[PDB]
């Protein structure tokens, strides 16, 4: 994992990760 | 009694949904006792009363201290925890989690909410992995007692499945494709800025964004003939709420743009009264805040070609009729709770 | 020599026709000496500099004065006549008008500029009535010289028609339904307001607005093969250019999403290029400020069901692009000149 | 008697103010029974029932025929003529023309109303020349019933007006500089297009657009000890209602931003009550949709420097707000008609 | 040799900062050789290139691995901690620091790139504390070269604090009040939302939004004279770049609009040319994108009353002349390094 | 014809009756 | 005068022409 | 001290955090 891929698996709600499906 | 129930996310759908049911809450077997949110009592019962969608709440006073908000001297318990394992359920005796963060979309991660004490967790959209999944409407009557995790879908899906139903029991739909404008949601940047999904890095308010959707292929769940047979994307746009479903459909039976218009206004008056919507009226986007339907089909857009290709369009508010779901699927599940 | 060319209205298109002569008139066989608009010639001036779209002018000094604009030395004649029969293309020596006004899109209301003096006429949009159209790339080598009065079509119709050919002589089209994601233009208003058509009267940086359009049938018209086999709406949402056409198509020639990829991809690169752009970029609709092809596909969210069912996606800059495409085709009737 | 009213102009403030006058009409000593306006029936009930910042009229029927529109059954007659001196006016026993077209706000220009047979002309914008102006809440006791022509200044000097009086009366204005960060309005084309006045030229929701603004110089017609003192310009930005005014004033009495604050809150409780509201929470533009006041003061952006400089912030929704003052104007011109 | 320089985050003013260094990098005492921020090389490779406000990058190719970013060939290492303390700063041999996180402003936190192993911190903020603080044009000369940690001041500094000097030095100021109306920032939430702040909270592209400032106090950390004497609020408007300060000052030698137009416009074409442009055009905010100037008086709206109340109003590009500004104190960092 | 759809008639480029076919 | 000039006195509610004094 | 408050103390750059002095 890149730093950004283990950041975004421990703060799925940063601004930075987050995905809705509208 | 009334089923005690938890938000977990206090956002756009937490809001939204906790609006709906304290103007609806004189029928309901729902309490809502607890919030959790990133945020304090203070900052939930502000943007719960201050809304720039919404307008100002006028129903109920809203106020918090430290510890609760109030709506109208209900006492709404608050706690900030982003690791659900960790959440007061037990000793808060909550039943059912409205599961609104959009991160425990899993049953790993929903299943969280049960560790920590609830019975049941809805999930305010679709769900990643084997999760029942329901659209009021299309399928909330197959809602088995005994999941203790369900999924609301999405709000894209709650427009289209109840069309798609309609067209398919009359027409036959073999294919489908689907296109949503959708209004920009809380996913997107507000400025160019760091995303894992280039388009939603994109400033969200001077931009139209595609972003893949699974919303057509999640039409097949609630309608479990047409799995595989839909598809579609998005194109997020700089408006702040409400959305249009373009769907362009292949049909078995051959038909005319009246009659498409005709089956979709008789169930409209019928089997899906109060979910679709049918409009002869030309309206902009706007003129849809608060729609209480799942769907209104723009009657004047229908068109057929060569007797099976089959192009409807119908308006939703993503978020306020999408939240009138999710309590309606809430109090389904309180009436039928085991 | 050179074709001498007069502006019929210095709107949107008007200067975005302008500019892109200015960067192109070192191989041009074009001369604009001549521009009619309700303004005066400061004002024609000032909006030629300042553009919110395109960003100050930087190829060239832009001044005016009473009589006349200048761009880099060259003088360019103002006058200010609504009613065309009155306009000195005689004493001007206008052999071409660009009809941009919107306004004189019959062949009764352009040939106002015949009798004025003027040997012919281009209008920036579909004709209305028996009007000879051509898009550039797909049928304008069928112009023929004696014709004075032509149309370019419109934004969307320069967009669609070249991927309509594509896939129609690679997979042979059926029908088709297109649905527009357009940027607003000024045929709408900017707060809710009197207007004849009810949805063009909303307010249009607040809502998405759906028109009709004849776009999609308009293709027929340069693709006689398709008279009548395409239909489809517009959706006018808050972006102030650049749009991007939805194409759903029922082909003969069973295929793939990677099929149709390959097919546009080698058209854009041998056929259609300067015309049709492939990206396999995930970008969004500020990328194509200033795209000089008239369709850019959007490779990435191509997708086709049951082999007969294709979905396209192509962005449009519908004021610089389409304004490349007058140029082109203004250039080709001087280089055709009777 | 009733005194009975006709609408020039059915635009924004036309409408605002029909909606207002409709919702009061159980307390109203006005009847309105005429509309003049550019567009017809049908469209001016479409307009005035779906409205894109106020939502869908909530309150009674609207409908229309070839003649009239029907609010809850009662008529009002229409008619489309832009020169006003051929107004049905003594047909139709017109006592007050409304004059909300933006174009007829000199004598020489609401005088033709007079000429048609209306008896008196209420302009909704600063008059031009010797016109009596009036602020409700600040001059509008000092109206004379013989007046034939008055205005009710706009919708900045509404906002302005009371808070310099109740300022000056406290601490004794010197100077002042005014800045209006307001909503566009419909003066300004939506992409950059023609205009006498370069800015207004300008794309309204792509830019901030200054103006030069009459509305501070007007605040001396209305506080005459004022006259001369008072300056400002406003700035034009991307929301499509709600304004805010920022007022810097040297001040004769050494002052803090508490007593500024306390003495406008005193005043909003008071001789003000009704016309300023004080607001001591952190709202945004978008919460004072709807507001009835006149000015609500920003406490929290009150600062002093020196003892005697003293900066204000006062939000007004200028087109409800001001049509609400419209409406206060003219049920104060019938409680003293002859 | 030359300045090795790292980016902190690589947002609005990282990114700019980068592209503004690329313009200008053959006449540069620096060299950016390494980049921290949340996000990967592939994802800065694509934010840099594709930019909704300035457009594709057009001077180099921009290209990204695991590892680097490439801008013509030339290799940007890359790292992603959002902890200081750890990055590679000794290992890189970075010389200077930029900042631009957002985060790291008071002395403490910046101070964690020193134990790193920087040489040099600029905050491309205003600092918390006792960080020197510089304005280029105005103090930018009394920079000491033992300095371990400085700030640039913000956006609104940068072009309030060269007016007020201009202003003070020709007429001596007593006291002045701003206010800026700025485009919307990464710091405001996209729809309502939760934050500390509650004006924060509200959706940005949909509201006026004021904020605390404390832009127009630091004028008096650069001017020290002025220390006290300034102080002023934001209003954030539905803009994604370019801003207006809007001053009022108490001066002590009376004046008129001329001559303070004329006391700027002399600067601007002397001891502050580069920093303040002076126009008598009449322009809108989008006509400032990519400006390089601090500050651009806008001399129509210039007005002063009773000969010491004077106010002055200026644009200013937030994004880029700002970062214009930091690689100016930058280079001029760099060309007094020992 | 009403006097809207003269109105329109006359003066076609009028903010009320503008139709551009996008 | 300029036909501009003649215009927005003639049409003072024309697009090109409207001055509100906010 | 709130969560709320601890929550923006460790992570100052979050959405609900970021307070930028424009
Ligand atoms: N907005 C819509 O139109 C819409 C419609 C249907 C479904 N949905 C779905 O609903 C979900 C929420 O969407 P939204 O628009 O309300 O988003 P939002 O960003 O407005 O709200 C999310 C809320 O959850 C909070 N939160 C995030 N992580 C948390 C955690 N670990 N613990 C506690 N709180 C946390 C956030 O602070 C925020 O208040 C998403 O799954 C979305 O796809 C949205
Ligand atoms: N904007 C687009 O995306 C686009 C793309 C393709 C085609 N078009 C078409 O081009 C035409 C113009 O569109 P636009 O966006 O430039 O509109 P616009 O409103 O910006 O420009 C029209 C110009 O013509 C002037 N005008 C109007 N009536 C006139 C008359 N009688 N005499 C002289 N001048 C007159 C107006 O003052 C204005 O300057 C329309 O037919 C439109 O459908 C527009
Ligand atoms: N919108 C605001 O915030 C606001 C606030 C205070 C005052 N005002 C003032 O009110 C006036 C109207 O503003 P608005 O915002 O309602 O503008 P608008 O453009 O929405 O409305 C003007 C209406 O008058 C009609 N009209 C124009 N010329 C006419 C004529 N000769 N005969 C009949 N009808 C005609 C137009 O078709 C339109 O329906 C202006 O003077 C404006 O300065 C506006
Ligand atoms: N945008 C403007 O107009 C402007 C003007 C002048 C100054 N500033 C200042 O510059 C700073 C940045 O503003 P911006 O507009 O570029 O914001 P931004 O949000 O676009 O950029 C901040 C960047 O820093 C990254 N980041 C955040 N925390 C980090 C950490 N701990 N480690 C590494 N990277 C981290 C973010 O992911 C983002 O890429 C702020 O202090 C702001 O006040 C902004």
């Amino acid at each position: 994992k890149t730093s950004f891929q283990q950041y975004c698996d421990d703060n799925p709600d940063a601004a930075e990760c987050r995905i809705y499906d509208d | 009694s009334m089923v005690r129930v938890a938000i977990n996310g206090f956002g756009r759908i937490g809001r939204n949904f906790m609006r709906c049911w304290l103007q609806r809450k004189a029928n309901s077997k729902l309490e809502i006792v607890g919030i959790n949110d990133t945020s304090d009592p203070r900052t939930n019962a502000h943007l719960l009363k201050y809304d720039s969608m919404l307008g100002i709440f006028q129903d109920a006073e809203i106020t918090a201290d430290d510890d609760c908000i109030y709506a109208g001297g209900h006492a709404v318990k608050c706690v900030s925890d982003r690791n659900p394992e960790n959440l007061p359920w037990s000793a808060w005796g909550i039943d059912l989690v409205i599961e609104a963060t959009g991160v425990f979309t899993s049953r790993e991660g929903a299943s969280k909410h049960l560790s920590a004490g609830a019975k049941k967790v809805l999930i305010t959209a679709p769900g990643k992995g084997n999760i029942p999944t329901y659209v009021v409407g299309v399928n909330h009557h197959t809602y088995d007692p005994s999941e203790d995790i369900v999924s609301n879908a999405s709000c894209t899906t709650n427009c289209l499945a109840p069309i798609v139903k309609v067209l398919h029991e009359a027409f036959g739909i073999q294919q489908g494709m689907m296109t949503t404008t959708h209004s920009y949601t809380g996913d997107q940047r507000l400025l160019d800025a760091s995303h894992r999904d280039l388009r939603r890095a994109r400033a969200a308010a001077m931009n139209i964004v595609p972003t893949s959707t699974g919303a057509a292929k999640a039409v097949g769940l609630v309608i479990p003939e047409l799995q595989g047979k839909l598809n579609g994307i998005a194109l997020r746009v700089p408006t702040p709420n409400v959305s249009v479903v373009d769907f362009v459909a292949q049909v078995e039976k051959p038909t005319i743009a009246e009659q498409v218009n005709q089956v979709i206004k008789e169930a409209s008056e019928t089997t899906m009264k109060g979910i679709i919507h049918y409009s002869e009226l030309e309206l902009v986007s706007s003129d849809y805040r608060g729609h209480n339907a799942s769907s209104i089909l723009d009657a004047s857009l229908t068109m057929v070609l060569g007797g099976n290709l089959v192009k409807v369009v119908a308006w939703y508010d993503n978020e306020w009729g999408y939240s009138q779901r999710v309590l309606d699927l809430a109090e389904h599940m309180a009436a039928h709770w085991a």
